[PDB]
């Protein structure tokens, strides 16, 4: 019995009757059993705070401007999902209990992928594993980069909401290139070079002529992307993935700021990744039971005890070298040195860790390899309980030390554990902690959902903000970038989609709101 | 067929997580796991296992995959 | 006797006493003598066609404020310059004549240059020469990228248009990070994580939260900026440039080919240019009027020969090595082993080079040392005529040589010489084409507006456009991009500036349209 | 001062054209050229030479520059 808000039973029956017309039964959910994989979730609060009126699964761009239609006719508001797997971040749910779900997974086609000018162009329901598949199959010398949900996730969803990946094209947004959307109105709108009739550069030059609009496309709700292109990083002859492990939590300050020149002159070219104690120990699937039933959070005495046992360290990075044998010494030899002029950090290479984990699945990771291994972490505390809290740091040492230690006092506020790492480019750092708790316990659910609440004041109080979170607190952290930001934002929602159908409450954006 | 066999489905999905090697998820090879078990499972998803929607895994696959597991000697 | 297009003399006297009060009577331009120097222009058009109705310079945000508030009262439209160097492109000349030009080069502050962090803070009226400067006298690590015009040129102007260097950071726009803008009602808007109260990852981290508008706002009058970012390429310690002679207009093919691997992998990691033998012959100073006086374009026989006499090719290729010695090495090594393999090209390493040119201004370039060297392009016909063509291409051999002979076939048509060099991406062509004319004469500037208007519509029935273009074409260049394009941006026009005031007519966007 | 003097205005902007080594433009070193003609020429800009508002070089900047220029030998 869900309803999109202010939506009769009357105005959605005659848009599920249309949409039925449209699509055909079968692509139209309706039935409790049909929508409660979509609501699945791994936030603070019950489902029916995200539950879904429907679901409808179209497969072509004609399919798509019909449900927009649909939209705007019964003030029928869609939340678009392309592949779904947005754990931690809502997963498949929509932002407002009561949307439609317009699930794009199969219209998944791989439109193309050149070999030679090393690009893809596809639609919203590819999976990394497809296209991992098809590039082994068609033996093409390029490489993929992706999230750690690798397989089952795709470059379109992702890249909406300007994910990341590991390799030197980590910066998943930033190798985007050319990309489709449905306008609310109806209208098929391509980016870049793709209005031009007869174009061949759609996926090779970003710009196009006049305002360039991809990045108001993503983390928003402007539009419904249906195509997106992005270039691929050609197989190089060589990699060489490598860890260096330190052992103590205040060395993430030399560790930063002897990296940063390294990331800097492209050196290190790749996303290289610091990851704390407690995430290495996840995404080599250690458990807290295994060391503790205590209440509260891990006693910095079993960490202790884990490093000693194990050989984690305190901070465990992963990096890698790409190019000829030549290239690749010529590098290592720099990289070797820096850390030995530090005098910190043990180095482990390939022949070294060999088949062990985590470097297997770090250095797959780092070369476009699929796995899902870090879904470990979710197995820490166990409950189905896990929210990202991303604040964007500069990569200086200090900024880094700060920022962990201000997570770490109020997690352990409310009992759980700094679970983290810092992905980083060569002047930012997507500062990723893994909010775990057990959802299936109320009491310590509620503490997650005020912990969260309270990173982000205590973080927003010293002047940092999160770069992507989940759908219950998207609005709460479109407060961090102020009024100004929200006005205009809210100002284009009105232009390009005066009846409020597309996602809203997205980002905070949403016409209900006196914006 | 959306993934033409069950043990497509579980080499390309299920068995990054659910393979003796990765250890993410349980074993379910040579487990005897029912299909409704297995369709249960995969919809409603399960504490740290996400869900999928038919869409992404339709039934036929999850026969198929339900069989497939059955079928397999316990690891 | 120039007023702004359907502005009263009545309503444009109101707004000039407002600007006074406002900005003081030395900072409000009305006088034909105080505007003449912003008419100047290489368009084949009167000067009449772009004159402004009068200029006020701003060099504080809440000036800029006001300035926007005055023109919403009275309906006032504004041009906004920062540097106004925009040669072959309109300089600084308004895109419809009448208009106010907003000249901000005296807000021309350099608010930070962090030389660990490696990025600038800048104002408008900042040029690349007073950033050389600075960076000298204070001895900082780090290294500049821009157009040829350099010295006179600004980042902030030059990116707003999206413009490109020849450093490894040669793509601005890609490297600029965090922008500020005076919206038309008046409301500052920063974008990326500017928004946030007491951040300090404004010139760190690009995207923000929610849409990133960046790119919405180059190439586009959805608002003025005030203040850019962008981030500096840290001064390695060994820079190589170089240059590879080749003899056959046919050998473009190979040469982008052979090319193209070497910049995917990075090997070669600046924008590498491959100029034409007039392109180099005007850069290095060379005058037709030194080979010829005979009609029409300059023969295939003059051009053989002057290769013959100079040593410069058909095809003269500048790139560039960054970083230590040891790197430098071992990519010298990967590039002449290409080379050397093709069976083509005349190496010239800048030991035999010495202190000749084009080779030294190409170095100069490449490494960030400003030079005018370049207008020597100016000298090869005179008269002040010059517009770029500059169509967007795969680096792909093919579509490189057809590019080109496209453009000869129409440019020899019009009597005029094909004078370009392709800006080389990994994966795209600026193919920048300086179609050079004698303004001081009547016929050959009729020839040289229709041969752009053909260049323009032969590309175009290819399916190739321009990523840029002067003020006489943009209207007619946002045409070849379709009408799905257009409407949405007149809808977010409409959206952030309903009166109308910003530079109408830029891109093509202007609320008189019927968009 | 907008240039501090003429020397100034003429290495940071005018010499990267007409400096003798470069040769965009005329050599204007020692060639008793008057103010007046000096401001004409900036002011309206003279076919392949660009027009400079006097936003970015003023008429005091001008007057130093003529002066400048005047004083020294011709190449
Ligand atoms: C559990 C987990 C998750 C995870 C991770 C490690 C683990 C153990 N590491 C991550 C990483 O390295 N990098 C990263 O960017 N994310 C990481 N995650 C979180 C997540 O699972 C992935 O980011 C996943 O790739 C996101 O899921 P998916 O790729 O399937 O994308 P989506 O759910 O379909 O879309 C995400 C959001 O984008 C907007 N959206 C999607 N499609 C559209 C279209 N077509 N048009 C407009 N907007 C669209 C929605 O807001 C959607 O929710
Ligand atoms: C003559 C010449 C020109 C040239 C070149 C070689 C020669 C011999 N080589 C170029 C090159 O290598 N790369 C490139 O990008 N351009 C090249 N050019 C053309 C040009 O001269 C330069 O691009 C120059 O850098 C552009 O001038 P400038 O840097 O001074 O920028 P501008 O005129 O101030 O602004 C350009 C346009 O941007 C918009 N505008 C400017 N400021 C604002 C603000 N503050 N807010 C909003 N929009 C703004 C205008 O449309 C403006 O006209
Ligand atoms: C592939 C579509 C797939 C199937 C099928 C599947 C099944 C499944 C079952 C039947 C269980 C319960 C097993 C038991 O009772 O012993 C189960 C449990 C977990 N799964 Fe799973 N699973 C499939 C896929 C995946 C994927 C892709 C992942 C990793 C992201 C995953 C993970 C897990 C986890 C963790 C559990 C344990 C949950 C708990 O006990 O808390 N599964 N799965
Ligand atoms: C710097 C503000 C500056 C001054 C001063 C200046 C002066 C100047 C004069 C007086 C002439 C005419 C000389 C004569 O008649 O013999 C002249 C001519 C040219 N200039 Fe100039 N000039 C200044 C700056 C610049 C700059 C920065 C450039 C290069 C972009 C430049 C170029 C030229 C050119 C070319 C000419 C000759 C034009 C023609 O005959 O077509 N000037 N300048
Ligand atoms: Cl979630
Ligand atoms: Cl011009």
């Amino acid at each position: 019995a869900v309803l999109p808000k202010g939506v009769t039973q009357g105005e959605f029956n005659k848009a599920v009757q249309k949409f039925r017309a449209l699509l055909g039964d079968d692509n139209v959910l309706v039935e409790s059993d049909q929508l409660v994989p979509y609501n699945k979730i791994m936030m603070p609060v019950e489902n029916a705070a995200h539950a879904p009126s429907a679901a409808v699964t179209a497969t072509t761009v004609e399919q798509v401007q019909g449900v927009v239609k649909i939209c705007n006719e019964h003030k029928i508001p869609i939340w678009t999902i392309s592949t779904g797997r947005n754990f931690g971040y809502g997963s498949a749910a929509p932002v407002q209990r009561g949307q439609v779900i317009l699930d794009l997974k199969k219209m998944n086609k791989i439109i193309k992928i050149d070999p030679e000018m090393c690009y893809a162009l596809v639609e919203p329901g590819v999976t990394f594993g497809q296209m991992y598949d098809y590039i082994q199959e068609n033996n093409l010398p390029v490489m993929l980069s992706f999230s750690a949900p690798s397989a089952i996730a795709g470059p379109v969803g992702n890249t909406m909401d300007r994910g990341v990946g590991y390799t030197p094209y980590g910066e998943h947004f930033m190798m985007q290139c050319g990309m489709e959307v449905v306008l609310a109105n109806g209208d098929v709108y391509r980016t870049g070079m793709g209005g031009v009739p007869g174009s061949n550069t759609w996926q090779i030059f970003k710009w196009g002529y006049g305002p360039t609009l991809d990045g108001m496309f993503t983390q928003a709700n402007y539009g419904i992307c249906t195509k997106m292109g992005f270039w691929l990083m050609p197989k190089p002859p060589v990699f060489k993935p490598f860890e260096v492990i330190f052992e103590d939590e205040a060395d993430i300050v030399e560790i930063v700021d002897a990296l940063r020149p390294l990331r800097m002159s492209n050196t290190i070219p790749n996303s290289v990744v610091i990851a704390s104690t407690l995430w290495e120990a996840g995404s080599a699937h250690l458990t807290r039971a295994q060391y503790t039933t205590e209440p509260g959070h891990t006693p910095d005495s079993v960490i202790k005890q884990m490093q000693k046992d194990t050989g984690m360290g305190a901070w465990n990075l992963y990096a890698a070298l790409y190019g000829t044998q030549e290239q690749v010494d010529v590098n290592w030899k720099i990289v070797t040195d820096v850390f030995k002029k530090l005098g910190k950090g043990r180095i482990v290479t390939q022949e070294e860790a060999g088949d062990t984990q985590p470097f297997k699945y770090r250095a797959q990771l780092m070369s476009g390899v699929p796995n899902l291994q870090e879904f470990g972490l979710y197995n820490w505390r166990g409950g189905g309980g896990s929210m990202w809290f991303a604040p964007v740091s500069e990569a200086r040492g200090s900024e880094c030390k700060k920022q962990a230690a201000m997570a770490k006092r109020v997690l352990h506020k409310y009992g759980l554990d700094y679970v983290a790492e810092f992905i980083v480019a060569p002047r930012d750092m997507h500062h990723v902690i893994d909010v775990l708790y057990d959802r299936t316990n109320p009491e310590e659910t509620k503490r997650a959902d005020a912990c969260f609440n309270e990173l982000l004041d205590e973080f927003e109080k010293e002047g940092y903000a999160v770069y992507r979170v989940n759908t219950r607190f998207q609005d709460r952290v479109a407060q961090s970038y102020g009024p100004v930001k929200r006005k205009l934002e809210h100002a284009i929602k009105r232009a390009v989609d005066p009846n409020n159908i597309l996602a809203p409450g997205r980002s905070g954006i949403d016409l209900n709101n006196d914006f | 067929s959306q993934w033409g066999s069950g043990k497509n489905l579980y080499d390309k999905v299920c068995g990054h997580c659910h393979k003796p090697e990765v250890g993410v998820g349980p074993v379910l090879e040579g487990r005897g796991l029912p299909e409704a078990y297995i369709k249960d499972i995969v919809r409603n998803g399960f504490r740290a296992m996400p869900a999928f929607p038919a869409s992404y895994v339709d039934d036929e696959s999850l026969t198929q995959v339900a069989e497939y597991l059955s079928s397999l000697p316990a690891p």
